[PDB]
């Protein structure tokens, strides 16, 4: 029997390794993604900001047009 | 008496649950990643197509002008 | 703190804890991470609406400048 | 012991939970993807469109210059 309580202090220190090597990866795992969402805010940033002037060039289509309009209605007199 | 070894397996059970959600979540970061850096490939692309148009009102305009203005 | 249950206080556990300890906080800041992501994209998709409404009016009356303007021509 | 595994089964919990935020993120960005794909169309078309105005503009310009000698 006394071969069996040895079995089980085998298998639960073995257990804790594995749990120990589960720990240690969950933290690299879990430091990876804080890098790809800190990548992710960036890049959502940046292309927030084009967004803007994509949007501010198109207030300047639309006022722009506004003297084109004009010029094309002074051609026809 | 090694219930603790009851106990033992339990916390593992626990913990390598946790890592395979760590394991989704950590993926998840991924692929957003991966997503919107693909995306900014379709808003550069939108930026200079505007950039572009913007340039061709402009010269629209003031040639529109220099017509109005060449009558006379 | 504690994040888990301890049988041979050994310093093996004793290195769960501390990684536990650090993965718990990564998990909060990947939240808000997760939160601003979310906010963000929804108001750049309403933007990108917007964008897209002006987009038309413009493309529209360019199109129209574009017809006298043609006309005019020929 | 007196300890548990309690807040690994919070952490546990979160984690989930912004798994869940995320999943959410990604319906987001997917719908995201869909309409800068449409606005690329939309720019695209814009371009175009200002393209040709450019031109009739430019002519335009070119005749009355012209007319005028
Ligand atoms: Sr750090
Ligand atoms: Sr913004
Ligand atoms: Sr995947
Ligand atoms: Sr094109
Ligand atoms: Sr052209």
């Amino acid at each position: 029997m006394r071969n069996e309580l040895e079995e089980m202090q085998r298998r639960a220190d073995q257990l804790a390794d594995e749990s120990l090597e589960s720990t240690r990866r969950m933290l690299q795992l879990v430091e990876e993604s804080k890098d790809a969402g800190i990548r992710t805010l960036v890049m959502l940033d940046e292309q927030g900001e084009q967004l803007d002037r994509v949007e501010e060039g198109m207030n300047h289509i639309n006022q722009d047009m506004k003297e084109a309009e004009k010029n094309l209605k002074d051609l026809g007199k | 008496s090694k219930q603790a070894l009851s106990e033992i397996e339990t916390r593992h059970s626990e913990i390598i649950k946790l890592e395979n959600s760590i394991r989704e979540l950590h993926d998840m970061f991924m692929d957003m990643a991966m997503l919107v850096e693909s995306q900014g490939e379709m808003i550069d692309r939108i930026e200079y197509n505007v950039e572009h148009a913007v340039d061709y009102v402009e010269r629209a305009v003031s040639d529109t002008k220099k017509a109005v203005k060449y009558q006379s | 703190g504690g994040f888990i249950r301890r049988v041979t206080n050994d310093a093996r556990e004793n290195e769960m804890d501390e990684n536990l300890e650090q993965v718990s906080g990564i998990i909060g800041n990947l939240r808000h991470m997760a939160l601003d992501m979310g906010n963000e994209i929804d108001t750049q998709n309403r933007q990108i609406d917007r964008i897209m409404e002006k987009a038309d009016s413009n493309k529209t009356r360019i199109d129209e400048a574009n017809q006298r303007a043609t006309k005019m021509l020929g | 012991n007196l300890t548990s595994n309690r807040r690994l089964q919070q952490t546990q919990a979160q984690v989930d939970e912004v798994v869940d935020i995320m999943r959410v993120n990604v319906d987001k960005v997917l719908e995201r993807d869909q309409k800068l794909s449409e606005l690329d169309d939309r720019a695209d078309a814009l371009q175009a469109g200002a393209s040709q105005f450019e031109t009739s503009a430019a002519k335009l310009k070119r005749k009355y210059w012209w007319k005028n000698l």
